[PDB]
């Protein structure tokens, strides 16, 4: 599956590459961690290759993958209703879920909220930590550059 | 766990810690390393101490 | 870190969130400044420097 210089996503830490894979035995048993290190957390990370689906890494995101987020980010109107602090929860889960879709949902519904009404600090920061974390899956998804990708969800948030 | 215990060059040479009331110090840098039993891994950075 | 060890969630946490540097640093501050064996340098000659 996993191989070097797998430009690969690790929920939650995003986007991140591996330099090799150490032949390194625990309780006899000689493991092949792979040793992978993030670029955003600036961290080294090493772990089994079995484990690997299991920790819930993933190949980055397929061009399908990209159109489906695309058209979810472009989704309909359907909303949560009253208490504000219930839907705090709710997205707060859905960025904890790590899933590009529904990251998607989140960072669109608090465009559509801050385009509005204006978040508070809380929920501008969850807002921007979701498209950071968004914007480095795209930008590592279209292997394109980064303010090409914000440029792309401007662009996509605006239809 | 933590571990490398490391200094990095002064940040101001004395004579100016001196006079801009600078305390004359140095950064430690520290290797750290957390480790997950049930499943296994490590998140082992260079955190500023 | 063994307080926030637990209420981080697992699968997610990073040592630079589990590690605050916070009391670490005010107790070095608070040792070098006002506590009685961190005094002022008595230099009033080389010797009493000395």
């Amino acid at each position: 599956i996993f191989k070097v210089g797998d430009t690969v996503v690790y929920p939650h830490h995003g986007a991140a590459l591996v330099e090799a894979i150490e032949t390194r035995t625990i309780k006899g048993e000689q493991k092949e961690y792979l040793v992978l290190k993030v670029a955003q957390g600036d961290l080294t990370v090493r772990v089994p290759a079995e484990n690997a689906e299991y920790v819930g890494v993933r190949d980055v995101v397929g061009q399908e993958g990209l159109d489906k987020v695309f058209q979810v980010l472009r989704a309909p109107h359907t909303e949560e209703p009253t208490n504000w602090s219930r839907r705090y929860k709710a997205n707060l889960e859905k960025l904890a879920s790590g899933d590009v879709n529904k990251v998607a949902e989140v960072v669109r519904d608090l465009w559509r909220r801050d385009q509005e009404r204006g978040l508070s600090a809380g929920e501008k920061r969850m807002l921007a930590k979701a498209r950071q974390i968004l914007v480095g899956e795209l930008a590592l998804a279209e292997s394109t550059d980064d303010a090409k990708a914000e440029t792309i969800l401007d662009e996509v948030l605006a239809a | 766990s933590f571990s490398d215990p490391r200094f990095d060059d002064v940040k101001a040479p004395v004579d100016e810690c001196k006079d801009k009331d600078m305390t004359y110090a140095a950064p430690l840098f520290v290797t750290a390393e957390f480790i997950n039993n049930n499943t296994g891994e490590i998140k082992s950075q260079t955190v500023f101490m | 870190v063994r307080e926030r060890m637990t209420t981080q969630d697992v699968e997610a946490i990073t040592p630079q969130t589990l590690i605050n540097i916070r009391p670490v640093v005010a107790a070095i501050k608070e040792f070098f400044g006002t506590s009685q064996l961190s005094q002022f340098m008595d230099q009033n000659n080389p010797l009493s420097g000395l």
